[PDB]
RNA sequence: UGACCUCAAAUCAGGUAGGACUACCCGCUGAACUUAAGCAUAUCAAUAAGCGGAGGAAAAGAAACCAACAGGGAUUGCCUCAGUAGCGGCGAGUGAAGCGGCAAAAGCUCAAAUUUGAAAUCUGGCGUCUUUGGCGUCCGAGUUGUAAUUUGAAGAAGGUAUCU
RNA sequence: GUGUAAAGUUCCUUCGACGAGUCGAGUUGUUUGGGAAUGCAGCUCUAAGUGGGUGGUAAAUUCCAUCUAAAGCUAAAUAUUG
């Protein structure tokens, strides 16, 4: 049952597998056919953009910090900045997310300018608008007007400025004090009020 | 600005320019009302007391803070609620002093 | 209102007058039949809680379902197996009183649909629970713009199903990582974990 | 059983290798020939046409 | 291709390649990592040493991404630097005017200090550095600048 | 009540607000939430509690 | 002489449920063969058999969520995370989730509020009409609360510049 | 079209009701990757109002973060030996 020098395997194949093989021979199929539904939906509301707008947000984590993506919707502060009511946004290609708030200005602002660069291309019709300006009009993709870019990374010259105490010192003090953080407070509050209890 | 600017230690992250925040009206929760203060206060006279709670009197009268809360603890399940219903009998042992 | 003093008065369950409304309802409900059809809520606030208005096709039923664990009716205790499904005492239905309650009332009213129910009394023997029923073919209910849905034939026998809150709550349906296995359905969630996913070209 | 592996993978650049490699047999007369075309009668190989 | 195979060629030969006194059975020796320690002590302790027994302490709830910190060491670190502006790079840095060469955007977590570095300024973002990466980047008279 | 809207729809007829052609009811409040809201807010002046509820 | 409450009867007026099918779906109940080279925890497997309930999909679903970031943002599925963290006579075995890329995207409704200068609400009978219904009228339901108004993203009550 | 109606938009003030034998706790059984206890269920106890839940090592003290349960509806992407 075990022979050779070969790796230790777990193939996790003791139940009645089998049963539950789901093989994608439709790969090609659900292509096609979601293709087909994607021209009937976008030929449905022409020249309407079967894409709403979407806001553009930092990814969470330490590991995503530095990527830029989609969003669901624009919050409520940002819509307000530029003057949309949510039912009304909802109603002229434009996501809403009640979730999501600015705790800083960066995400807000870009997201603002962004509803700014939709709100000057939109056109919104009515009863006065004829079918000749109707058709004047091709259906854009959203998704791919205002794209989701990521900003540049630095790069360029600057000027040299080389600091006393080095990186390397700064990270591992910075460890420091946060792991004796604590243990220092402590002291200090002991020793505080020792001497200002007895000094009474 | 809030952040140290670095990855590690003590307010580690990103430096980013804050932007106050509109408080959602879901975290006003646990704020109380004239309308729950009122209406509490009336069906405390009409309903009265649990016989842990008459328990729980007797022992803060009979200077027993330990034996009490030993008491609300084994009743409500929790340190933390056993320190507020102690603390809600001896408001009520401090109004009937009167 | 009076609806919050009902609310807040309920909560003192230990007290006086609670109490000797508890004793008296208690016997007056061991009284009649374990299924009998409520000539009205006991507690108006907690029905409209659920759900319930007094308007003509919303039904309450009092049923009367027994206390305690389930003993695994195999004969003589003998079960056949090996000595880990050798229990028979000390062992718990997955389901809740109150959807029993709500299953059996919606099987005696089986042209209603089980809307919601509520606890409303207890003793050693049984709890007591009082079920919120609704008629889909009433015209007060079909006419209803705020009722109409459960009119839909994806509601029969809801509670059957566990779609009501109690048969929510005995399936796990909570969002969160304490209801990882049950937060889709905990079968639905085994059959996707448990599927060999093979593609046209494999990786 | 279904389940059996029917379409094969190649490499992007390995497949676009072949495809250069037919396309540049083609101007091969003698593989032309080899391979049963009755080309003996076109004067050379790439036989371009005008656009009409 | 199963003409390939060897099944092919044990057509007509009684056993198959499986013997005649052996005569390949279904599990001898038992299923999958059966008698590890008693009868396939032998095999797990000259090939797999360490494979039974516990070491070290658990982890509940383990976030992979609080972990995330790829490496780029300094002989690897010029690559960072736009390729059609390299050479000029190499040709008019100093101290004035040096390249940024922002590690974190370009996916690393600790710039390390294997190699050697153009004697070229260089001012180098990263997240954390080693004790002898920043040494040489100094060195050449750049910097390290910490990001977060 | 029908007959006090009849009233009331010949008045605005007339082109006139329907307020003064009928005066302030003047009538007993009943109603479980409508009476205790009213006890609550300092204007029953008398509230009669049925025995047997 | 009449209300009310509770409870009955009628071949009362009008309705509704049951049963079938099995591939998928929502639950309950529930093994053992088998693997561990024996075997009892474990495994098979929260599977088979058994029971209840649906639909064209079902279920889930607009956070009592994930996170610990410079933060994401209903649900579902795929790829990945990952045969990983973990669980396990720590043996045989087993085993998810967050992030990330994508498919598809859609949001909302009650209860808790005095209409109180007017139960403004609704089933039914009768009549009539242009009949998936409208109008008129009369009983009934309903104040132990049917409408309008609000749902936390808010919102209400006053004042408010006027605009769309 | 009975639009002196209905709805939205700016700012100020006073307010802002928000689900109980439920949450939560113990114990028992089952289950889970959930490990001083993941969910579910039985029994016993049983709340509060900036309270309550969660923050994957039990406990007390001090903070912080994040949602807002115990009521309800909802297409699509997904499944499909009938
Ligand atoms: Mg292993
Ligand atoms: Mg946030
Ligand atoms: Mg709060
Ligand atoms: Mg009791
Ligand atoms: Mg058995
Ligand atoms: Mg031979
Ligand atoms: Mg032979
Ligand atoms: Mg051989
Ligand atoms: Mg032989
Ligand atoms: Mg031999
Ligand atoms: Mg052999
Ligand atoms: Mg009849
Ligand atoms: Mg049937
Ligand atoms: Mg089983
Ligand atoms: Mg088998
Ligand atoms: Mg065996
Ligand atoms: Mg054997
Ligand atoms: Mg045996
Ligand atoms: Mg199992
Ligand atoms: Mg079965
Ligand atoms: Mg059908
Ligand atoms: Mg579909
Ligand atoms: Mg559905
Ligand atoms: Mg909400
Ligand atoms: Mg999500
Ligand atoms: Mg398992
Ligand atoms: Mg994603
Ligand atoms: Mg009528
Ligand atoms: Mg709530
Ligand atoms: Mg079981
Ligand atoms: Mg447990
Ligand atoms: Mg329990
Ligand atoms: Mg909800
Ligand atoms: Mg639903
Ligand atoms: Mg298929
Ligand atoms: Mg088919």
């Amino acid at each position: 049952a075990i022979s050779k020098n070969l790796p230790l395997l777990n193939n996790h194949f003791r139940k009645h597998w089998q049963e539950r093989v789901r093989v994608h021979f439709d790969q090609a199929g659900k292509k096609a056919s979601r293709r087909q539904s994607r021209l009937r939906k976008a030929a449905k509301i022409a020249p309407r953009p079967i894409d709403a707008l979407r806001p553009v947000v930092r990814a969470p984590t330490v590991k995503y910090n530095r990527k830029v993506r989609a969003g669901r919707g624009f919050t409520l502060a940002e819509l307000k900045a530029v003057g949309i009511a949510p039912k009304y946004a909802r109603t002229i290609g434009i996501s809403v997310d009640h979730r999501r708030q600015n705790k800083s200005q960066e995400t807000f602002d870009a997201n603002v300018a962004r509803l700014q660069e939709y709100k000057s291309k939109l056109v919104i019709f009515d009863k006065k608008t004829k079918a000749s300006e109707v058709a004047s009009f091709e259906q854009v993709d959203v998704s791919a007007t205002f794209p989701v870019e990521q900003p540049a990374p630095e790069s360029g010259l600057r000027a040299v400025e080389v600091p006393e105490q080095t990186a390397y010192r700064t990270l591992r003090l910075a460890r420091n004090e946060k792991k004796y953080k604590g243990i220092r407070e402590k002291r200090a509050k002991e020793k505080a009020e020792a001497e200002a209890e007895k000094a009474k | 600005m809030a952040k140290s600017g670095i990855a590690a230690g003590v307010n580690k992250g990103r430096k980013t320019t804050a932007k106050e925040v509109a408080p959602k009206i879901s975290y006003r929760k646990g704020a109380s009302s004239q309308r729950t203060v009122f209406v509490r206060s009336i069906v405390k006279e009409v309903a009265g007391l649990a016989p842990y709670e008459r328990r729980l009197i007797e022992l803060i009268r009979n200077a027993g803070e330990k034996r009490a809360k030993k008491l609300a603890k084994k009743r409500l399940g929790t340190h933390k609620r056993a320190l507020r219903k102690v603390e809600e009998m001896t408001q009520v042992i401090a109004e009937s002093r009167r | 209102g009076a609806y919050k003093y009902l609310e807040e008065l309920q909560r003192k369950k230990q007290s006086d007058v609670m109490r000797f409304l508890y004793r008296v309802r208690c016997w007056e409900y061991r009284q009649k039949n374990v299924i009998h059809r409520a000539s009205r809520p006991s507690r108006p606030d907690k029905a409209r809680r659920l759900g319930y208005k007094a308007k003509q096709g919303f039904v309450i039923y009092r049923i009367r379902v027994r206390r305690g664990g389930r003993k695994r009716p195999v004969p003589k205790g003998a079960t056949y197996g090996k000595p880990t499904n050798q229990g028979v005492n000390q062992l718990k239905y997955q389901k809740s009183l109150r959807s029993t309650a709500e299953e059996r009332v919606g099987r005696r009213a089986s042209n209603l649909r089980v809307l919601n129910s509520y606890w409303v009394n207890q003793d050693s023997t049984y709890k007591y629970f009082e079920v919120i029923l609704v008629d889909p073919s009433h015209k007060a209910i079909r006419r209803d713009a705020r009722y109409n849905w459960i009119v839909n034939p994806v509601h029969k026998h809801r509670e059957a199903r566990g779609l009501t809150s109690a048969g929510k709550k005995s399936r796990g349906i909570n969002k969160g990582h304490l209801f990882n296995k049950t937060k889709a359905g905990r079968r639905h969630t085994w059959k996707k974990h448990n599927t060999l996913s093979l593609w046209r070209y494999r990786s | 059983k279904t389940w059996r592996r029917w379409n094969v993978k190649v490499n992007h650049n390995e497949k676009r290798y072949a495809t250069a490699s037919a396309i540049a047999a083609s101007a091969v007369t003698s593989l032309v020939l080899a391979r049963g075309h009755r080309v003996e009668q076109v004067k050379e190989l790439p036989l371009v046409v005008s656009n009409e | 291709p199963t003409r390939l195979t060897k099944t092919r060629k044990h057509r007509g030969n009684v056993s198959a390649g499986k013997g005649r006194i052996g005569k390949h059975r279904k599990h001898p020796g038992g299923r999958g990592k059966a008698g590890g320690q008693h009868h396939h002590r032998t095999n797990l302790d000259k090939y797999h040493p360490g494979y039974f027994g516990k070491v070290g302490m658990r982890y509940f709830h383990k976030q992979q991404n609080h972990f995330w910190r790829p490496e780029i060491n300094l002989d690897k670190l010029w690559t960072l630097v736009d390729s059609e502006k390299k050479d000029e790079y190499l040709s008019k840095s100093s101290a004035s005017a040096a390249p940024v060469i922002d590690t974190l955007a370009h996916g690393y977590g600790k710039v390390l200090g294997k190699g050697r570095l153009p004697e070229v300024p260089v001012i180098v973002k990263a997240r954390f550095v080693s004790k002898l990466a920043e040494e040489k980047i100094r060195a050449v008279g750049g910097v390290v600048e910490l990001v977060a | 009540k029908k007959e006090r809207l009849t009233k009331e729809a010949a008045a605005i007829a007339e082109g006139k607000t329907a307020k003064d052609v009928s005066p302030k009811p003047v009538v007993v409040k009943y109603g479980l939430n409508h009476v205790v809201s009213l006890i609550e807010n300092k204007k029953a002046k008398l509230v009669l509690i049925a025995n047997d509820v």
